[PDB]
């Protein structure tokens, strides 16, 4: 009873998943809080797997304990970036690597 | 001064016996475990191997003389007994920096474990653990790029990476070959690999596959949005063929070639380490042989020591065993050596086999590998294991799925950020792995496939490696 | 044809274990002395080895079924269990000539020892020997010269070759290094060499050596009116390293260099081999690290089967142990590997440890070379054991001569030369070594001062690497 | 308070500031006379910052000494290549390198 | 300028490293221009000739930022350039805020001169004026407002 697996563009981490409820979400971003992550929301016009930059919303979160403050951004990135991929990012600074990165929105159509 | 030659022999514990000797933190430390002949005792044992080691040879030579011996020979400063263990003991003995040449694990190797192995006066010697002074250290290149400059290359952040090795081992022509790569990466696989008996064939030669396999990434790479690899294997019989395929490799544009250290050797693989820093490729790894040298805890050198000369000869990724797949791996011990290749400083804790603190100076880590009869029922084991920073590859479990390679990866890939979701979110993947893995095979038929396919497959023998 | 896919984990057996398969004579035999953990049967732990190291992985891929398994996989075509040990059986493997990249050692160990000694199935498992086939033995160099031109090269005819090591191992500058080759060369010994762990480090550099023992070699030549040789030691970091050095004893015009096959690794010695052979300087390999992996008999690869891969990579010179010296060798199984890397048909003899008649199509044999705790007393039974084809090393009964280097350089070289004269005569150097000895120390009171000084010294231990 | 930068494309100097009034132009056009370079317009369907090359309007105006003949010709060229970029350079001809550079009209649209 | 290079740093005079505004305006008229006259009131103590040999671009960078860009302009003129390290990434919005808000300072100088105010007697009005309408630029004007590197210089001609 075997399917053919459909073409389907995905965007890394969570992709492979159905798409997360805000308080799934939340739940993300909480653990970032925990871990001590820095959150950081990006934007990209596009989802090249090639580029390496996305553009930086603001400033990373650096003081930042509080779940809602994130989403909050997340929510006016996406206001003014509605046509853009939107995708939160977690920052380890004693690593230096982003340890966290998952897109919270895709760009309309 | 030194003064007056005798010639004939003398006992090692009178020059390399020094129990009084307190290592300079620019020594090398090594701890052997060792039984020796009966008549020989423990602490001339250890001399004997301090000497053989070093300096020193079976008579008196004259030639000491014209040297300071005191500041070249190897000092066994320390002998205990295994606890338990009959006519066992650990000795650790201390090397002057001087002794190795700068940047050669070759040489380091040909010194500590070159000769003292046959020894007639031994019965059986195991190699535990080197400490690589910081000041050597500092001489070697090591990974040429590293856990987080590897993330930072590929857009990987987030999760354990996942590979594939194709199968079967040998038979499949260059096209099958990359059609079976296609099919693995669009299915949600970061990697593909050469299986490392995949040199060049008369059934399947080298610049054939290359060429099917980076049309294979390039289609699944634009299907999918995701950077894919395929550790292309360039080992070989002679480093300049070794150099040509990894060139080739450069030449496709290819992220990642892949190299057999232990049956290549550490020479071969230090050239190759030096060449992919030059030359943006990362370097996986393979670890062929080392079970030849590493299972038995009673003689021969623990992978432990292995995946330290690795690390500093150069490697991106390393196959670190499973634990709880087909081959051997301590778990208590495995956790050990992960730390040794993957941080920057570890402290000294025999409970997981480190014998030594460790520190690399900012020497970056190496990826862990898990690969060898693993499936999606272990995949909350492995996360909580290994966690983000690993590489987690089955290549049995994804071709061996009921539907094929592309099913067989969408498989792994859900099940794996399943996991990884529960656990960010505080699901203890121990207690409740199976359950997040059939929630997951509710929404993911391809995983309910999977999942039913391999319920009853399980490795669980006695492990021989015991601490 | 290939007909039907079914996903799942079977039984090895069913598609490895062959017992009705008769080898072809391109087939690679391989013979594994193996301990199956309980519970597991000795067909299904024989065939996971022949699948492992084949084709075959834990679960069924459908990609199997693109190609042509039954001509592809390994077939562990016989099983018998050890005489007398409990739980112990040799498995006999045999492996297509398409499964091998030509010429290359490097993926002929990835496939046969890669993975199969991890097995969590497998308690302990040794590779006892490897049937190489004549069509696969044609696509190696081997011997970059040979027994025979070797001779003819240095003009040395009628005896065992006569050698030193240089001590102390490490410590000595270059200028001393010299110092002590001149001695000894000048004293009567054909070759003097640099021990396996003098690379280049800070009290000496390599070329800064390369430079004094070329100075040696000619002073104690011109002197002696003999070829002398003194084997530099090439091993090196890396691939680039290793051939500046190889370069530089060229343009010095040195016959002989040396390298650590083991340690440095095979892909870099079959450079050198290439290399040697193509700019005439003879290649001794030395064999250090052999010991982690050759010397118990339940796990790990029998020398036997590294001395016939070196034979293929490259070498004029291996180590091959004493028998009677201070390292461990049994004479029945070094009696056996003498004949393999020495001969061109080796018929099969068990009480040899020679599992396999070998066939070398007329590629040269490589002289054996005993080194290690080995003085005057012994040179009886060493002419006896090895015949004229081979090379006697004394360092530390060089070195450690009352007098020095150069009365105890003759008096080996009288010491031998007594004993090759007595053996042509039709003496029994058996029976009548001492007395040979003491005769010649009659006459050279050189010679009677080292059996003066050697006379109680023994190495006399049970040998762990029992047949 | 901060503000994420917006992206829009520019065209070199003067580009940061808001645009020029006709009689902004006149004042940067005097400034050449008074410098003593030479006036050209030069105009191009596109603005690739690559290029090196856009298209010349007539020939240089050496013999200047008035703004206004400068603005007429860009008049002129505004009517016959109003689909087009249209930039006034001034030219130093003892040091023979271009010392002025703005555009003066984009494309229609 | 002999051994090569297209760009050296300069000094900047007004910022956090000493530079001789005398002797500054000396040497950037020696490594950009073909014919110096000796002058040792600038510490050119001999007539340079380069024998049309390419001049090298004056690089002004150490502990600048907007409110100096009217001094700057002045003194090293077009054939410059100017460099703000901590002027820009010390911006309150960041990098590219930063970035605008230098450019915005430096367009408005430039234009300011072109159309010939005074950058000496103007410079903080039309820095002002250009705040006025560009919001990252204000916040820096604000930032930046007191920050200021005056001291004895060692090097006096
Ligand atoms: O055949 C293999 C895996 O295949 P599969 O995924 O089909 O089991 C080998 O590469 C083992 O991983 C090697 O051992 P280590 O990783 O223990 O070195
Ligand atoms: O130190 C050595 C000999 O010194 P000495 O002559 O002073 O004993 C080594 O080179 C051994 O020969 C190596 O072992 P194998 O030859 O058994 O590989
Ligand atoms: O750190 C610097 C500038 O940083 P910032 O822009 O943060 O002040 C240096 O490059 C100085 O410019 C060098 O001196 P000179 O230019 O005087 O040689």
């Amino acid at each position: 009873s075997m399917k053919t697996l459909p073409k389907e563009r995905r965007f890394e981490t969570f992709s492979y998943l159905p798409p997360l409820s805000d308080r799934q979400i939340a739940a993300q971003i909480e653990y970032m809080i925990e871990q001590g992550f820095h959150p950081l929301i990006e934007f990209n016009e596009h989802s090249n797997p090639e580029e390496f930059y996305w553009t930086m919303w603001k400033l990373p979160l650096f003081d930042c304990k509080s779940p809602q403050q994130v989403l909050d951004e997340v929510r006016e990135c996406r206001s003014e970036y509605g046509d853009c991929y939107i995708r939160v990012a977690g920052f380890d600074n004693i690593k230096e690597c982003q340890t966290v990165s998952f897109i919270v929105h895709r760009p309309g159509r | 001064s030194a003064a007056g030659y005798k010639a004939g022999v003398k006992d090692y514990k009178l020059t390399y016996y020094t129990p009084d000797y307190t290592p300079k933190d620019t020594d090398l430390l090594a701890a052997f475990r060792f039984s020796p002949q009966p008549g020989v005792p423990a602490d001339e044992a250890g001399a004997a191997i301090a000497a053989e080691s070093s300096t020193g040879t079976w008579t008196t030579v004259w030639t000491d003389l014209l040297t300071d011996m005191d500041r070249y020979k190897g000092k066994c400063y320390h002998i205990e007994p295994v606890q338990g263990e009959e006519n066992s003991y650990f000795a650790f003995i201390a090397y002057p920096l001087d002794l190795f040449e700068e940047g050669s694990v070759t040489n380091i190797l040909t010194s500590i474990v070159g000769n003292v192995f046959g020894f007639k006066a031994i019965r059986s010697l195991r190699l535990e653990d080197i400490r690589f002074p910081v000041a050597l250290v500092k001489t070697f290149q090591g990974p040429p790029h590293g856990i987080q400059v590897e993330r930072d290359l590929l857009n990987k952040y987030g999760r354990p990476m996942l590979g594939c090795t194709i199968k079967p081992k040998l038979g499949l022509s260059a096209k099958n070959y990359g059609r079976a790569v296609y099919e693995c990466l669009r299915g949600g696989l970061d990697f593909t690999k050469d299986d490392e008996n995949i040199n060049s064939q008369p059934f399947q030669r080298w610049r054939d596959r290359f060429l099917f396999v980076a049309d294979a990434i390039h289609k699944s790479q634009a299907e999918t949005g995701e950077i894919k690899g395929h550790y292309l294997n360039v080992t070989a019989p002679t480093c300049e063929e070794m150099m040509k395929r990894a060139e080739f490799a450069k030449e496709l544009g290819m992220p990642i070639i892949m190299h057999d250290f232990l049956t290549a050797g550490f020479t071969a693989n230090t050239t190759l380490a030096k060449w992919c820093r030059d030359n943006g490729v990362l370097l996986h790894i393979h670890r062929a042989m080392h079970a030849v040298i590493d299972r038995q805890r009673n003689h021969g050198i623990h992978f432990r020591v292995l995946a330290k000369c690795l690390r500093l000869s150069g490697g991106d990724h390393l196959h670190s065993g499973t634990v709880v797949g087909k081959l051997e791996g301590d778990k208590a011990s495995t956790l050990g050596f992960v730390d040794l290749m993957r941080e920057d400083h570890i402290e000294a804790d025999r409970s997981r086999g480190v014998f030594f603190t460790q520190d690399w100076a900012s020497m970056p880590g190496v990826l862990p590998v898990a690969s060898g009869g693993i499936h999606v029922w272990h995949m909350p084991a492995l996360v909580e294991i290994f966690g983000d920073d690993s590489v987690l590859q089955f290549g049995g479990g994804t071709l061996g799925h009921p539907w094929g390679n592309a099913p067989g990866a969408t498989a792994n890939r859900v099940a794996l950020e399943a996991c990884v979701q529960a656990r960010n979110e505080g699901r203890d993947l121990y207690r409740e792995g199976g359950d997040i893995l059939r929630e997951a095979g509710k929404w993911s038929p391809e995983l309910a496939a999977a999942l039913d396919l391999w319920k009853e497959i399980k490795f669980e023998f006695e492990t021989m490696d015991k601490l």
